């Protein structure tokens, strides 16, 4: 979502929306708004290293970075790895890949599962939201599998509703029953019914069948699953 | 023929529920009500 950092003498004073008619039109979710003063608290200020002790204490850039760099050169390949968070850049992450392919490491991962099989993250396609949040305005149909769009894109379930109360739009829903604050089919919660939906014995495939701009969301939550693949 | 009684009395016996009452009672008349095709508007 597109906000505005509002500050005064260094500060930062609070989180507004900023229009953008494709993404978060002119609202953001509480969280966006209302997590900013967290920035204020628990910050890591200066480099620390482990003393004598196993105690965390403070120290010079210099130091910190010589006792990493010293620890990098020694090893390399597979030995080396790197995790990342959930709100790291592109510029970081481009730069931990280069940094850890110079020791021929590929262990660079992520916290958050996607299946590996097949096409995997080789085709753009296949780990998008390829309809885009614009799109939902334009679907009759929409399902949704083991996710909660409520609270993991609330943005997106703005979107969603929107369309629910101007386009007649009819949402289906496979997971456990939660409010989504419109009115949506609940198909049930066990994943086997997807087959069931795939082969055609569900009236829900007939009614994805005969749909204009049928919609189908996968959320990524429920492919932190071990048969998210499947 | 006569106009010195108000015949108008019938109001005097009239309880709390004698309008429901009547309304229960007219329910069997009426035609079948249309329909918009949903359940309300918020479904």
């Amino acid at each position: 979502s597109n906000i505005v950092v509002s500050t005064r003498t260094g500060e930062v004073m609070r989180i507004l929306p900023r229009m953008h008619e494709d993404i978060n039109e002119e609202w953001i979710s509480d969280k966006t708004r209302f997590a900013y003063d967290g920035l204020k608290r628990q910050r890591l200020t200066q480099p620390m290293i482990r003393n004598e002790k196993g105690l965390l204490t403070y120290t010079t850039w210099e130091d910190a970075l010589s006792r990493v760099a010293g620890m990098l050169q020694s090893f390399q390949g597979n030995d080396v790895a790197a995790i990342a968070g959930g709100l790291v850049d592109a510029e970081a992450l481009v730069a931990l890949k280069d940094l850890l392919n110079r020791v021929d490491s590929d262990s660079l991962c992520t916290e958050e599962v996607f299946p590996t099989a097949g096409a995997g993250t080789d085709l753009r396609s296949n780990y998008l939201l390829n309809t885009t949040i614009a799109g939902v305005e334009e679907a009759d149909v929409i399902l949704l599998v083991g996710t909660n769009p409520r609270f993991e894109a609330p943005l997106f379930n703005a979107r969603i509703r929107k369309s629910w109360l101007h386009n007649d739009l009819k949402v289906a829903l496979i997971g456990s029953p939660v409010d989504l604050t419109y009115r949506y089919d609940h198909l049930g919660d066990s994943p086997k019914i997807l087959q069931d939906i795939a082969s055609g014995n569900h009236p829900f495939s007939q009614i994805l069948k005969e749909a204009k701009k049928p919609m189908v969301v996968l959320g990524s939550s429920a492919l932190q699953r071990s048969d998210g693949t499947a | 023929f006569d106009n010195s009684t108000y015949r108008n009395l019938q109001h005097h016996e009239y309880s709390t529920y004698t309008f429901l009452d009547l309304n229960v009672e007219l329910s069997k008349f009426r035609m079948p009500q249309p329909s918009s095709g949903r359940q309300s508007p918020r479904h």
